[PDB]
Order: C-alpha cells, then structure tokens, then sequence
RNA sequence: AGGGUUUCCUUGAUGAUGUCAUACUUAUCCUGUCCCUU
RNA sequence: AUCGCUUCUCGGCCUUUUGGCUAAGAUCAAGUGUAGUAUCUGUUCUUUUAAUAUCGUCCUCUACCGAGGACAAUAUUAAGGAUUUUUGGAGCAGGGAGGCAUCGACCUGGUAUUGCAGUACCUCCAGGAACGGUGC
C-alpha cells in the first residue's frame, strides 16, 4: 500500500524535476517513470514514494492541479 | 526415514554446546556426516547462557563471526532463536 | 476578427504437470476339438 | 351469416421412398490365451569404481590443404559395510589444599669474547629471587 499511481503529468519533467518539486513536503524514497524505449521519452506520468504517509498526504493536497505543469493530476494506490 | 531432524533447524539461530563446556551461538547453515557445523554470525559464551540474569546476561562474550566447528567436539544443540531474514 | 492539464511496471525468452498398473478387448494363436450322474 | 387470429379433428399431395445382374451370386461355425491400449489412481522434479566407443604436437606420403599412425585425459552407471563423505576409531577419565618436587628466563655486582651470520638455550664468578609456568 506504499506504491501510488500518479497520472496527468505535464510532459517535460524527469526524475530530477520530480525530486525537486516534491521534496519540500518530505523525504522521498523512490521515483519511477515508465519509459517508451522506441521514443526514449516517458509516457506522461510517474509514481513518487514518500518516506512518510503524512507527507504524501500533504503533497496530494498542495500539488494536485498544481502550477508550472498547470494541470490536474490523478493519484491513487497503484495496486 | 526422514533425515530432517538436522535439516529442520537449518537457517535457524542455534545454541551449541562444546565438549570443554563452551557455548557457541550462531546461525546454523550447514552440517555433515560427522556433524561438522557451519555457524554464521557466531559468538562464544563461557560463564552463562542467560535466562534473564538480573545482574547481567553476558560475561565473557566474544564475537567470532563465520565458524566451522568439528563434530568430534560437539555435544548438543538447541534452538536459540528464529532465522534472521537477510 | 477571440488562448490553455490524471500511467498497476513498462519484452529481443536453451524443463514442466506427469507415470505405472490393471483390466478389457486383436492383422496372433493356438484348436479340429468334450464334460458330468441311474 | 361475413372477415381475421388461435386450439381440434380429418381428407387430398405424401413413387418426396426401397437406385441393377448372376449359380435365393456363394457359405454359415469356436474357444482360449496373449498382447496392446486405454483409463484410473497415486505420487515425484527444478534452481569413487566397472564396461563400451573416439582440440594441441611430432613423423611419413600427395597436390597451405587431405589421409595414416603415437602421445596428452574425456563420457556413461552403481556405493547394496572394505581406505576421500551415508552403516562409525573411538571411548572413558580431573577434582584437591590454602607446603614439596622440576624447568625456565631474571635481577644485582664484577669478568670474557672483536670472529663474515639464518638460531631449543648460549661467557663466568659471586650474591639475590615478598618471579613466572606444571603436577601432587
């Protein structure tokens, strides 16, 4: 119940951008970005795992539908 | 029949008693015909096997590490604790 | 003559279900063949 | 009465149906035992020795290639107890007391040795041990 599915991601950001954008809410243990090896680019979404669930919660509240990307994101248990 | 009586305790933490009267506690990983034993993360005790001795539980404890004990000098074994997961 | 946001992971691939025993019907196996009481 | 739908009975089509011939074409019979196939029931894998067979180098022949011989271990199977594993060579034996024996450095004085080595120890003479180990 530690892995989350994060969709609706604006196209440009990589794992470094994600780390920088979410670390203000708390320490992060993992960042996964599915790739399309034919294009070498990501598919527009990623999963960010926080060390603490409370921090993951604060991130959802402040980042969903957030600026820079300027769009609404979808977050839920991955499985 | 089953041969399991040793194989059951394999991977477990085991308290082994030597012929001089020492206590070797380690992770029981292997044995053989002679009862030569392979003990991972093994320590030696001399004075006591603690059952919560209010004064202290541990005196003359020595860290050994990876130990191969010859079966000639083994007397007996009991289960000390479950396998470490690692 | 006018403008805007939600992916369970996501391959270039030299072990898997068997086997054995018993019972019921031939392109083999052998027949030219018999019992039982007053 | 007439028109339409639905039960129910019945008539006519139903050759839409038996698609040849010959000596009714001819003849008229069985049991047992094994082997093979199919089905059902029950339970197993992966992550030393014995037997058989046959890339490198050297030599010879013929036009780097080919053939022939020799040499260097390799592969398979089994462990029903005989040296490297699973039918055992192991076993049994330690407290006692609160001085005695033995060995070894050792500590003081003094004294000898001046030579090219791989080491139980290493001059000797006198004194000193409230020293160390082991056994009873």
């Amino acid at each position: 119940k530690r892995v989350l599915y994060v969709g609706g991601l604006a196209e440009e950001v990589d794992d470094k951008v994600l780390h920088a954008a979410f670390i203000p809410f708390g320490d992060i243990t993992d960042i996964q970005i599915p790739l399309d090896y034919e294009t070498e680019k990501h598919r527009g979404f990623a999963f960010v795992e926080f060390e603490l669930a409370e921090d993951a919660a604060a991130a959802i509240d402040n980042m969903n539908e957030s600026e820079l990307f300027g769009r609404t994101i979808r977050v839920n248990l991955a499985k | 029949g089953k041969s399991s009586k040793m194989l059951q305790h394999i991977d477990y933490r085991m308290r082994c008693i030597l012929q001089d009267g020492r206590i070797f506690i380690g992770t029981f990983k292997a044995f053989d015909k002679h009862m030569n034993l392979i003990l991972c993360d093994c320590d030696e005790f001399r004075k006591i096997k603690p059952k919560n001795s209010k004064q202290a539980e541990r005196e003359e404890k020595r860290v050994l590490g990876l130990v191969l004990l010859r079966g000639e000098n083994l007397v007996s074994m009991t289960v000390e604790g479950p396998p470490p997961k690692d």
